[PDB]
Formats: C-alpha cells, sequence, structure tokens
C-alpha cells in the first residue's frame, strides 16, 4: 500500500482520489492520503470551495515514485511533487501516520469499480497524451485543449489523443468511398489499431483515459474523444469477437459511475443510439444497453 | 453556411459554383408481378449539374445497367452522385472548378464531401430554397436524351439558350425557375402554355422556344397565373 502526503492544506478544498472526495477546511491539519493500492494508476484532484470552476488534477503511480502534495501560494495551487531521498520521505510519512493525521484510500473489498475503470490505463501512454517529460505523473485540468481542438493554441497543455476523422483521406481509401464511410472496419483494424494503437489494450485504455478526464475535469475534448472511440468500433462491421466483449464491459461501468445528475452534458444522444439501436453492434452491447436503459431512459 | 433567401444573389458572383441535384439519379416504375407482389423497374436517370451563372448544365446520365446486382439502391444513389460529380471536378481545368458545390437535399452533403476529400478547399453546401430541378425530365429534349441513351453518358447543354445575350443572370435564373416550378406543379398545362403558338419554334441547339422580350412578358404572367391557381387548388384558398 502506497501514501501520499500533503506539507500543508492552507485553502480549502474538495479533494478527490480517484472515485473518492472528502472535504478539507483552510489550514485543517490534513496531512495525507494513505493506504493507496499498489498496481493500478491513481488521480488525485482538487475544487477549491472559492472557485467552482477549474478542477484540477494528477494521474500518477506509485510505482514510478515517492509523490506528495504542497500548495504553492504564488500559483495559488495544490501542486505534486516528487521526493527523491527515499529516506526523508518514509521518515515524513512514518511521522504523519503516527500523528493519525491522514486519510484511509476507502476501498470497500467485493468493489473492482477502480480496476474496471482503468485496465488498460498505462501510466507510460498517459505521459504521451500530457506531454510533460521532467515529471513522473501528469497533471490535467477543465479547460486543457486536445490536439484536434487546437487544429479546428498553445501546444505544451493540450492533450495529444489520437486523432479520429471519420471524413478524412486516413479513413477513406480512395476507391473505396461509400464501402469505408457506412463500414468503418478498415478504419479500426488497420489504420487505428494495426497501425496506431499496435493492439486493443492501448486503444482501451485511451478510451478509458478520456472518459475519466471527462467526467472528472469536465474536460469537452476527452469527452469528444470518448464519443469518437465508441463510433469508430460500433460503426465497424468486423470487430474481433474480444474487443466487443470487452468494450461491452468497459462502458457498463463508465455509465454506472457516472454522476447520475450530469447525464445530460456527459452523453451524446446521437452516438449513443446508433451505437445501441442502428449500428452493426446493436446486439453486441448487452450490459451496456440494459444500464442505459434502466438509469438513462430518457436520453435514448 | 446554408444557402437561403438573405443570401441569394451570390449565385450571381464571379466566384464559380454548382447547384448539384439527385432527384432524378434513380428512377422506377411500380408494379404488380404475377403473383401478386409489388415489384419496381427501374428507367434512365441523370444528374442535374448547373452554372446558375453561365447556365451550363452537366446533364450525367444515368443508365439503369449501373444498379444492376446492387442492394440499397436510394442510397446508392446518392454516392454515386457524389462519385460523378467528383469525376466531372477532376475533368476540368483547375481555373475551371467550382469553390462551392451546392446540393439540394442534404442527404448528398456527407457522400459528396467524402468524395471530394482531394478538393479540400471546394466548399460543400445545402440550401434552404426549395428549387424545382426536379422537374428537368419535363424539358422535353432533357427527358428524351437520357430516356434514349444505351450507355453512361453526359451531355452539355447551356439551359439558358441565348437569353444571356439580352437579360442578367439574376434574370434569367428566375425565368428557369418560375418555368421548372409551373412545370412541377401542372406539367400539362405549362406546356400547353409554351407551345401552344406553332409560330414560335425551339431552335435545334435550344430547349425553350425563340420568344421576344414582350412575348416572354406574356410568358410568365401565364406561368405567374397558373402556380397561383393550382396553389388555391391544393390548399382550398
Amino acid at each position: 500500500m502506497n501514501t501520499v502526503p500533503f506539507t500543508s492544506a492552507p485553502i480549502e478544498v474538495t479533494i478527490g482520489i480517484d472515485q473518492y472526495s472528502f472535504n478539507v477546511k483552510e489550514n485543517q491539519p490534513f496531512h495525507g492520503i494513505k493506504d493507496i493500492p499498489i498496481g493500478h494508476v491513481h488521480v488525485i484532484h482538487f475544487q477549491h470551495a472559492d472557485n467552482s470552476s477549474m478542477r484540477y488534477g494528477y494521474w500518477f503511480d506509485c510505482r514510478m515514485g515517492n509523490f506528495y502534495i504542497q500548495y504553492d501560494p504564488k500559483d495559488g495551487l495544490y501542486k505534486m511533487m516528487e521526493e527523491r531521498d527515499g529516506a526523508k520521505f518514509e521518515n515524513i510519512v512514518h511521522n504523519f501516520k503516527e500523528r493519525q493525521m491522514m486519510v484511509s484510500y476507502p476501498k470497500i473489498d467485493e468493489d473492482d469499480t477502480w480496476y474496471n475503470l482503468t485496465e488498460f490505463v498505462q501510466m507510460d501512454k498517459i505521459r504521451k497524451i500530457v506531454r510533460k517529460d521532467e515529471n513522473q505523473f501528469s497533471y490535467v485540468d477543465s479547460s486543457m485543449t486536445t490536439v484536434q481542438e487546437n487544429e479546428l493554441s498553445d501546444p505544451a497543455h493540450s492533450l495529444n489523443y489520437t486523432v479520429i476523422n471519420f471524413k478524412s483521406r486516413e479513413a477513406i481509401r480512395p476507391g473505396h468511398e461509400m464501402e469505408d464511410f457506412l463500414d468503418k472496419s478498415y478504419y479500426l483494424n488497420t489504420v487505428m489499431l494495426q497501425g496506431i494503437f499496435k493492439n486493443s489494450s492501448n486503444y482501451f485504455g485511451e478510451l478509458q483515459f478520456a472518459f475519466l478526464n471527462a467526467m472528472f475535469f469536465g474536460n469537452y475534448g476527452s469527452s469528444l474523444q470518448w464519443h469518437a472511440m465508441i463510433e469508430l468500433i460500433c460503426s465497424s462491421a468486423t470487430v474481433p469477437k474480444h474487443m466487443l466483449d470487452k468494450l461491452d464491459e468497459i462502458l457498463y461501468y463508465q455509465i454506472k459511475t457516472l454522476p447520475e445528475q450530469y447525464s445530460d452534458i456527459l452523453l451524446n444522444e446521437r452516438v449513443w443510439n446508433i451505437c445501441l439501436y442502428s449500428s452493426f453492434q446493436k446486439n453486441s452491447l448487452h450490459n451496456t444497453e440494459k444500464i442505459m436503459e434502466n438509469k438513462y431512459p430518457e436520453l435514448l | 453556411g446554408a444557402m437561403n433567401s438573405s443570401n441569394y444573389a451570390e449565385l450571381f458572383n464571379n466566384d464559380i459554383k454548382l447547384f448539384v441535384d439527385d432527384t432524378n439519379v434513380y428512377r422506377v416504375t411500380v408494379h404488380k408481378t404475377f403473383e401478386g407482389n409489388v415489384a419496381t423497374k427501374a428507367i434512365n436517370g441523370c444528374i442535374f449539374t448547373l452554372n446558375p451563372k453561365t447556365g451550363h448544365l452537366f446533364l450525367k446520365i444515368i443508365h439503369t445497367s449501373v444498379w444492376a446486382g446492387q442492394k440499397r439502391l436510394s442510397q446508392l444513389a446518392k454516392w454515386k452522385t457524389a462519385e460523378e460529380v467528383s469525376a466531372l471536378v477532376r475533368s476540368l481545368p483547375k481555373e475551371e472548378q467550382p469553390k462551392q458545390i451546392i446540393v439540394t437535399r442534404k442527404a448528398m452533403l456527407d457522400p459528396l464531401e467524402v468524395h471530394m476529400l482531394d478538393f479540400p478547399n471546394i466548399a460543400i453546401r445545402p440550401t434552404e430554397l426549395r428549387l424545382p430541378f426536379s422537374a428537368a425530365m419535363s424539358i422535353d429534349k432533357l427527358s428524351d436524351v437520357v430516356m434514349k441513351a444505351t450507355e453512361p453518358q453526359m451531355v452539355l447543354f447551356n439551359i439558358y439558350d441565348d437569353w444571356l445575350d439580352r437579360i442578367s443572370s439574376y434574370t434569367a435564373f428566375s425565368r428557369l425557375t418560375l418555368l421548372l416550378r409551373a412545370l412541377k406543379t401542372n406539367e400539362e398545362s405549362a406546356k400547353m402554355i409554351l407551345l401552344s403558338d406553332p409560330t414560335i419554334t425551339i431552335k435545334s441547339y435550344h430547349l425553350w422556344p425563340s420568344f421576344t422580350d414582350e412575348q416572354w412578358i406574356t410568358i410568365e404572367s401565364q406561368m405567374r397565373d397558373l402556380i397561383l391557381t393550382e396553389y388555391g387548388r391544393k390548399y382550398n384558398v
């Protein structure tokens, strides 16, 4: 189990750790989160009590270093930092636990929720989407635009998701215009899977990282990317049997975890009615369709 | 963006553009079979591609053989249209390719866009206008060349005859569409009106009668009267 200590908490803030969150009061003696399951990626995120705008946070993996939070009063935010002195870090962690100033990552043992939302998410792939290679952890926030969005301004602070565009030369082979635009299997299986992602696990991981950025930061471009990756598959007549069964699980947990009140801005009506009822794959997402009908019948 | 009554005079500036109308590309007759089911029989059709500034019409004839062995023909027909319009553009000198293509039905946007990917700087636009180009097969000489075709074929016309020698393209297009509107709403009456007088003929190289300026005025007034009468009839107004 791992620990992320905080130096202090100088300002009132709601803290998230994966799908959990806690309110922390200004200068409350709060010094970090313990018991964080090793083995997965994690995200620790922030919403100031004063600015309900700009949710921001950090994706990280405890196997890649000792990470801690410290508020910066020049930049006005909780910053993730890495302690390179292992001994110094055990020393702080042990002292705070002894003083019991830390909340415990509150995992229910039956619950695979987080695993199921990050199964294919790798930290090495994250750090290519959020390029900032002097850091082992990755910063994301509400307002960061994607590379495709930048095309239709600052590249250091962009999300470099894989560009999908149904009306592009990439997606459409000359002479198979109608075929390739109605049946995207070529684009999914040769261009994207064999071409760019190399395997379905990397595809699935980006899909999953995109949803979680949409859900946790309300990142609009990340929601766009998520829905594009779903549509590409659902509009493909030929998809490995193993990918469809894994997608149905992937989406199930994503729909299951979403805040009910956010279903209006996080779920694109068109894409879901297409995938569930019109596409090639309309009969192949049996768990996803059942949970959508029972939780969000209005949207369909 | 969409073409509508507001940006209507853009059609007559010097930026090259084409209308595409696909309504007569896939044409069928419906009939009963011996067992008493219903079957369709396709007939030859056409793509109505038109430069409203100059009157040049590119009449691409769609031979029934194009459909042989295909499914979902009404959908196929939108993709064929896009394929043929693309081939036309590719066939034109650069300085002649259009800067815009206006589709008369929003279903053509996606197929043309896909087929026009090689021409990113040609803008594909829909329209809100209710243009009557589906009546183009009420123009005898056009219906004849489509119905007599024995293979795929492209045939060039000027749909304004020589009108532009005396009127602006604004006025030419308005006469064209008033004419086609009348043919659409009551074909028999419209045609009666154009051809009642045997002494006014159609030149071999023309589509319409060689009316004098004054006679065109009587004609246009008759077509208007026709259209309004048919409207009163349709709605009991």
